[PDB]
């Protein structure tokens, strides 16, 4: 039996909006540790990666391991029910197959209590080591999707080009072609409205902005975004959940023959 | 050139 | 001959609001009460009216009582070109086709005036009967219609069981099933954003969430709804226009057969 | 070479805000008095005329004449790239096939680069003479496009009638009628300047709510506007760009036959 | 698994 | 019934 209580829900309902739209169906792996997600899209070409642990909720109790598959959406629908500041429990027997989902309103007079069902999936999950990048850089999180979107009206692609002194987007289309450069910012202290790098070596990738896009559905999770990258390897955009854990969205690069 | 990867090409599958 | 000036005209803007998207064509009766209004949809599955009494209003006078018949998207098309805080006349004379709307700002600079064509149309009117029900739960209308769209986010249809600890909101579908739990409050708010239920018998039923959704589309008007109920009889949804009237929408239910 | 630098540059996100949507393909006429642009839309049924005079930029170079050929949506979607707290600088060379666009943040720690691509285009340019009208009415921009889509929602013509105790708009539909009474106020206002009216003989006309709801799409470019009317001779609805210059609007009325 | 109308409760006076 | 005119009616074009 699971079952797992937590008071900002807040965070679930952003996970799923951050999910909803990029993955249809995945498998959450439930552990004595924690809570995991891996799942690749239909082309796989980008890659989610959620990891939430145990001591980040208020109650966790797993006796058993699970590997629940879920559809995305129908669960997003379910929390789209539930206030944004309730109280959201998930409880799920054995040889059950179905997830009860029950939300607690701030005041003690409305209790909602959903059930839904549970599907047998085949995940394809990839070992993706640990390691490190050559230049990792953190910015605001409302202001790389602004500038994903902003690129977006441009071309398909997005070339971004990572030094020490700042990072520079460009994308062509057919009206013409853009650049947008964002300066190292050390002058201010708060960590907010700052963009820090930390760079090896320059590192200049492409990849699609169509997968960008679904990526800054998760701008709600964060304050911040960190992309991580080195030389032909794939991008990841990380967003820290408050204690939590994280969501990680791993992006492959376009290579020259 | 431009030519577009996927996940598979990086990383390995488990089992 | 028929006038009427109100003030406070937002609550007539607000009150069009509530009917153009469901009814399309109703038949306003005028008398020297005030104005009264029902209209079934064109599904023949709900049923709107309103009223409005002449104490209400600011100025009211109607010598022969009347029976005109006006397209609502029009009229509140019309409505949309008055401003929240605009002083609206109605006029029309005795067995006259067209209504004169007349707005009037508070600054007293823009005066817009519009007449609308009436119709004449069959309106089938049906005679309800007054009766008491079994269970009137009163509750905030904006908790009443988050419930409804959440609700309609699940299923297309959706029970109500009401008892004496409180009222339970259920709905099924492909995906799973889910039920809303709302508590007769005990935590003596007074405030009004508080859920008091009275019951003679307890009643669950089934009615559209499509038809509710519509309904909750006059929530602008009251700050809380009623729903009242019986077994096997249609709901009512309840909006009390402050001190005015009202505007009540009936529901008719769906039951089982049984093979 | 062509060069120009205005700090408040969300000017230019309206100007073209109110362009796109009527005018798909125009010519900019770039000499050293300023800026130019005359265009009718397909219906020669009006006319469109843009003048932002040198005083107004921070900076303005330009050694040769030019008249450069513009897709005015390719670059209304790229202003909309640009905060509205943004300086922009427009460039050019002679020669040239790309005109350039930069966007420079307040803070100088984000920097946009654009290079959209021009065309040669056949304008036709009418001749437009200073001429005195008969009544001149200046109001308030959003009262006179509320005035506009309110009658806009009735019929699909206008009638403008103006004498010196008031102005009335009419407009008739399948629905049924409507009249706007404006009356002349006490001359206490500003900003709000409650229809002020300078008549020399009362006329009323008939126009195109269509062509009136496109014109009104510049209201936040001047803070009151000016219709400009007589006798059987075209509507001008003029927009003062502060300080810059101007844009108006002409209309060509409906005749009995 | 029936949905009725108002006609089926009330009446037209 | 009225008939809607244009600039063309009232001013001339150059180039």
């Amino acid at each position: 039996m699971f079952e797992a209580r937590l008071v900002q829900g807040s965070i679930l309902k952003k996970v799923l909006e951050a999910l909803k739209d990029l993955i249809n169906e995945a498998c959450w792996d439930i552990s004595s540790s924690g809570v995991n997600l891996q799942s690749m899209d239909s082309s796989h070409v980008s890659l989610v990666q959620l990891t939430l642990r145990s001591e980040g909720f208020d109650t966790y109790r797993c006796d058993r391991n699970l590997a629940m598959g879920v559809n995305l959406t129908s669960m997003s629908k379910i929390l789209k029910c539930a206030g944004n500041e309730d109280i959201i429990t998930l409880r799920a027997e054995d040889n059950a197959d179905t997830l009860a989902l029950v939300f607690e309103a701030p005041n003690q007079e409305k209790v909602s209590d959903y059930e839904m069902k549970l599907m047998d999936l085949d995940v394809e999950q990839l070992g993706i080591p640990e390691q490190e990048y050559s230049c990792v850089v953190k910015m605001p999180s409302g202001e790389f999707a602004r500038i994903c979107r902003d690129l977006s009206h441009i071309g398909d692609a997005v070339v971004i080009s990572c030094a020490k002194d700042g990072v520079k987007f460009s994308a062509s289309g057919e009206l013409g072609n853009g650049n947008i450069k964002l300066s190292q910012t050390s002058n201010v202290d708060k960590e907010e409205e700052a963009v820090t790098i930390e760079m090896n070596e320059p590192v200049q990738l492409t990849f699609a902005l169509r997968y960008l896009n679904f990526f800054t559905k998760a701008t709600p999770l964060s304050s911040t975004v960190t992309l991580s990258m080195s030389a032909d390897v794939p991008l990841v955009v990380e967003y820290k959940i408050a204690d939590m854990g994280h969501l990680k969205y791993y992006l492959a690069p376009k290579i020259e023959d | 050139k431009r030519r577009q990867t996927s996940m598979t090409d990086f990383y390995h599958s488990k089992r």
